């Protein structure tokens, strides 16, 4: 059966195309401007830092510049040509170093970088998230599998005002001679996040309970 | 009453978002390696200044953008636009029972002009 | 295990029963707000960085088909000028107010909300909206279908 | 006397140890909630005719000078064309949400809404409201006194 | 000073300063406010008790009975078009041998504030507005007050524009009484129903008075 | 940016009051005194005036108070459509199951909007 | 209707669960945070009810059920028999469970427990023969063997 | 589908016949002298006290005497020849009049004069009857649909102690040359605990909800 | 090594009962029908039998009702001293506040050993 | 201080964290699941293993009746009123969920400790009850109570 | 009913606890190596045997002394003493959660011989 | 007064009224406890690290390798028989570069007082009792302990008789220490598992000391 929720998106859906606050065919295409985003570009991003010193120095002082070299216009991708509405136009990249891990999160809600990688995981939306990683961040990532020196500066992004971020992590040891393709293969979207580190033969994101939905897409 | 919905896009197609406010907050009032201490301003209703970072002090490492406060901005007030900063802070000066073992640690957040003060 | 998961499950189910004092609150006269009761519940909602939680085996979820078509119709809103995302962050993850804001699930709260803005700037009436769901409601019922939800 | 009254604190006290099962909810998934939820969620928080409640001594209760200020203050808004009092009513009793529903006083949500409706429509601006407080609150430390609440 | 002394003075003083409202309306309303109590409406009764042309006009038309107390439901506010919030609407329910009236505001705390004066702190409560639709004679007796089980107990819940008084049967013991004396036995509890006029009653029944802070 | 006229209410309701200046744009009423009706369960997202206690149940329409807005578009700025109100009588019992037999006279009167409202 | 009167009852039950309140987990207080009015709360009996403030319910009746009425059965005979007085086993089964088994759980739930207690307390049987038979008595019942009144052997 | 309570009371009584704390016979002359119990000679006392004034007297002063009239003795009628061992022997009868009106609670728990009148009902041993009858019995009284005037002495009895009782109501109009079948007929559970009176007519207590158990007797 | 005499109870009450099987184990009364008492607020630690809101009140002795060891005693297997239980009327109003003075006349009436009563 | 405030704030929000609050007032057996019989008839200090956030753990300074309570106990013991496995069995178990996590450890200790005196019959509740008044009368006559109050 | 409050002492001094119980056992039913599972008895009343553990696979380390249960100790029953076993388990086998990066990580616990069954 | 201060006095007095026992038999426990710390246990570590024979026993023997220190588990308690609740049955647990220890009790607060003195309050917290043994690594942090995530790190729950104290490994920078240098810097918390020896520190973490009302 349907539930409420349907119910009112359907609602909500139809009255807003009749009142003409946008067209049936803004929504189907929104949709496939979403449907074409993933973790990819923000992948090939960090892969091509690693392999281009210019290129990171460039990445780690204008994101936004930096994004339009893996396909990713901030401004002119999305279907607005101003930027998502959501996700806006300051796309910042913080590079880790022998000295420095950073680990990303938005205690006031989810904002992500979705325009290069895609929607944030369920648990990135969730009150515990957002309430511990800030404050507990070396517990927190303990849980997720990842620690690091204590003498390392783990420092927690909140992304709160119109800057969204993306994690550049060092390059792992093993990867000598790797191609671009190889590299970022290895930059999986927690990576990204910052709750995981690239590991040579890892190239999903660590494995942990799905909850299904009543009516997947 | 009548609802303009066509200035935000009139206004920021082909630039871009916070770009279509850029020299609007006219000079920044800090720069980058100033300290800065966050002011505890009323919260009444909206904030995008966490209720954590009242009162600390923190190093500005960036002037990101210009741009109208969320606090206007959330209401439709985009009149006025001023500087946000980038600002880093040390977690043992966020909270009282961080471990010295790890006193490396911090917190980078962004924080509109009108939160700060010199330290 | 059957044995495992039994644990588990009594692991999860005494937390219910964690003793508490239980003051229950109808109306209390303002003599009774001190500064931090008043500072407390005029909070703003998404404000929760640096409360205690407790470590919870983290899960990725399946989108729904609702989640998808909810944050497409948001975005379109926002694009075409019914609304700024900094505003339906406002009205979305605050004025839903304390308990809506943890009881309910995230995207319901942003499908509720785009139903909200579409009232408040008076795009819609509340009538509209209230016989729309009427409408649907029939809809499914009468074996009509309702979209790619389900089918006639 | 003094028996009785620690006889009485003692009834009074032991409710708040009263046993239940306590479910806290942090944002659950959209299939954890039923109709019957989603109807307690969505629902109107001033519609509470019906609902159990135990017997307490009713009392009157003196009128507080900022009570009577906020009573004028929201009458003289309608009056003057700022809102009607259905539009006061329906952001006063229900748009607050349940918690502060019922956790804050009477007219605590009657003057958290006037400065509501000032902030929706326009009036003045959210910073506006925030310098005002802000000033309020100077006049108050600086010893210039606070209207015929505290003298200079 | 409280944070709500500090928010009423902001909001106040941004009205004013916006134009929304000036300082003398905001000292118009006050003073009405002050100008308002229960005696109109215990009027009202004594003269019903006394006049059953008088008597009919209330049951039917209780927004022209308040005239000949002078009480305009119109006119007699600041406005001139009723209270913004009280309406123009005055229904009186009218007690008999078989039917017993009591009132609430189960939304939120509706009364007729142009002739009975401000609501009770108790009428306002939670706690009443949840129980008296559902258990009127359980609360009834909280109060002191039962009838016969017989009699038809009917609860009004002013949800809407209409405002309502109740107007009591006239008790034993008040043969060849003056207006005046039958008046001053109609207390505010007897026109909200939760209590009965009684000979040698004046004054509503004593119960706890929770202080102010800082009362007017 | 938006403008709010407030001077709309005032000017229609000076000397006349409310609901009184809305008297006669409700048409010619659905219903009328001594008719049965059933109160429909509308939904009630955002705002409603019609308690939940009384969805589904039935009872006696006793008067035709007056003609206004209804307060689920008034409450929202909404004040262009204007329908009849009705006082409704129900029998306690008809409200709450466990209502006593002996005090089978006791009853409820509340006013309801005519778009709650269907013969019984 | 009947259903739409069947949801609005439900759901005035409902929102009690979401009523708000100032809810304090205690956390074993230091002797500090005891105020004398908190030790006799914490201390009181939990069978002592009278003048406690509660709400209206529209009071059923319950069919009994076949192991309350053999609980009700085993406790009379152990009193009958000189295991304890009916005053020990009030005190038991009324105040010694806790505040939370006392109003957790159901009233003959409380009998049969307290009649299991005292056979412990007072040595008639060790604690291990008691958790000994319930494990026994379960895989009866989860070989198909049936158990007694409660439930009927396996047939074809 | 046997649940956690069918196992233990399997348990505990297995166990106390093992180790002969009392016999398999003494538990099924426990059980069929339970089911023995019921209203009726409380019914039967209260008719006839209405048609003797002399045995009313007895009533109200030596209850344990009078109940041996309608053939329960609380000292031999039970198994062991001492009484019931938590119902004990000593019943009093309150007698209701003109002026005063009672009813029984055990706010402790559900003490109650099983020996003449049966088991207590289920909403008897409710804490919430338990909390409310002894403050606001008026309005308890009201929900079971009993009204009694203002002046009326409402007289709660709380058997906290070894005292049980059962209530004398007056005898109903109406009545007039009814023998003691007709009379004790409309006596029923309700009447002798008080929250009910007798009617002419009614023969049975007030029609409530009633919970199904899972495996009823 | 302890041993529960599991006979002296049956041995006793036998043909007897309870409490009629404590008659005169407690001497003379130390009040007597008609007596004002109020209610000592004696500690009830672990367990009794006399009612949190009956402490301080004052009633009327109505009945000197049996002997029995006190229930504090009983209830722990301590059977050695036996007293005068009394059947004690408070007024409603002088148990609850808030009782309503139209029902002047209701009344409780309850058990309570000697140890908890002194003169009123 | 701002900081003050702003943490006295981070704990006061989580009193009004929203919560499916479903009082239980002696259910029905059919309202009982194995899950909810198990969950209610565990013992009590058996808490390992449960969700908790993290406190900045503190010291405490020694109560001169914590240290006496301690002392009994362990002199009970020695002198064979009980062992320690009964003690801690009628201690973290028997005083039930909400007393156990409601009061004090050593509140606990003691609690038992009067509990063991009773229970065994090495003093009568009465004569417990008793020297609870003496006590309390000792200190109100200014007679002085031990070494916590001089006369 | 007379408690015996010289018992204890009489055995156990000079002597100790649990070592007043040596040899009291007989002979142990697992030996140090064995893996063991640990059944999941009945909790009603007491246990000192933590529900974490039941149902999980762990191995013996160490017999560590001979006793009565405390399942029996805490009720006054002496009568009945068998071995007690040190028992070492992988966190990852009693947390679903636990981390593959922390795969060494163990919990050592103590365990009567009755809880025990080969796995 | 408070009511544990009267309790307290109320219990006593009828222990020794009925002679459980004596006051001296008090006075005597009271002292015992008084003289219990951590200092017995800190030297044990530090002759552990200076005599790999010793070290073995402590590892096979914790009780006998106890006595070496001065601290016999049977003998040295009032009792003779140890004390009643630490009972008689020490373990040492040594760790390694593989492998370190950490100590709880779940079910209450079991510690090795005898060796150690008496519990910290934090270790007899249901907090530290519900964490420790499932997020080990999360504690420990927030203690401001990490060890290499492929060292074993061992949490031992005393739910028995047994009692623990851990042997860490010898820090560097202490060649040529005396064992009096090295027991310096073994503090209790090191013993409990919740810190490592260090040159240099000579006392636990400082941490908020909560006051008693009635301390001495
Ligand atoms: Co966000
Ligand atoms: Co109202
Ligand atoms: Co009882
Ligand atoms: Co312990």
């Amino acid at each position: 059966e349907v539930s409420d929720f349907e119910i009112l998106e359907m609602a909500v859906r139809e009255l807003a195309i009749e009142k003409g606050l946008f067209s049936a065919e803004d929504h189907r295409v929104w949709k496939d401007y979403v449907h074409t985003l993933g973790p990819l570009p923000a992948a090939r991003l960090v892969a091509k830092a690693w392999l281009d010193p210019e290129y990171k120095k460039l990445c780690i002082e204008d994101g936004v510049e930096a994004s339009k070299a893996v396909g990713v216009n901030w401004v002119t991708s999305p279907p607005t040509q101003f930027g998502t509405p959501s996700d806006y136009c300051n796309l910042r990249v913080l590079a880790d170093s022998p000295t420095l891990k950073h680990v990303v999160v938005c205690t006031l809600c989810s904002c992500y970088p979705r325009p290069i990688l895609g929607q944030s995981p369920e648990w990135y939306r969730s009150p515990n998230y957002r309430r511990r990683l800030v404050r507990w961040p070396r517990q927190v990532l303990a849980e997720f599998g990842l620690q690091l020196p204590s003498e390392v500066q783990i420092r927690v992004a909140d992304s709160n005002q119109k800057t969204r971020y993306i994690v550049m992590p060092v390059r792992p040891e093993g990867t000598d001679g790797w191609t671009e393709d190889q590299l970022a293969e290895i930059v999986t979207r927690d990576c990204l996040i910052g709750v995981a580190v690239p590991k040579p033969g890892i190239t999903v994101n660590a494995k942990r309970p799905v909850l299904k939905a009543n009516r997947p897409v | 009453p009548v609802w303009d919905r066509t200035h935000h896009a009139k206004m920021a197609t082909g630039i871009g978002d916070p770009q279509c406010f850029k020299g609007m907050a006219g000079k920044s009032k800090f720069n980058v390696g100033d300290r800065v201490r966050i002011k505890d301003l009323p919260d009444l209703f909206y904030t995008r200044t966490m209720t954590y970072t009242r009162g600390a002090t923190g190093t500005i490492v960036r002037l990101v953008y210009e741009s109208p406060a969320a606090e206007d901005e959330a209401f439709g007030n985009e009149e006025n636009v001023e500087w946000f900063y980038s600002i880093v802070f040390a977690q043992k000066d966020l909270w009282p029972e961080y471990s010295d073992t790890f006193a490396n640690d911090t917190l980078e957040t962004e924080i509109p002009e009108r939160y700060l003060e010199k330290a | 295990s059957s044995i495992r998961e039994e644990v588990h499950r009594h692991l999860g189910t005494v937390a219910l029963m964690q003793p508490a004092l239980h003051q229950q609150t109808h109306a209390p006269a303002p003599t009774e707000i001190t500064h931090t009761l008043f500072r407390a519940y005029t909070r703003v909602p998404h404000d929760v960085g640096g409360e205690a939680d407790v470590p919870i085996e983290y899960h990725e979820k399946e989108e729904e088909i609702w989640e998808l078509n909810t944050f497409a119709t948001c975005e379109c809103l926002a694009w075409r000028g019914v609304w700024t995302a900094e505003e339906r962050r406002r009205k979305q993850n605050c004025d839903v107010g304390q308990t809506v804001y943890l009881g309910m699930p995230y995207y319901g709260r942003w499908l509720l909300t785009a139903a909200r803005i579409l009232v408040d700037k008076q795009f819609v009436t509340l009538t509209e909206l209230h016989n729309k769901i009427v409408e649907m409601r029939e809809r499914v019922a009468s074996g009509q279908g309702l979209g790619e939800y389900l089918p006639p």
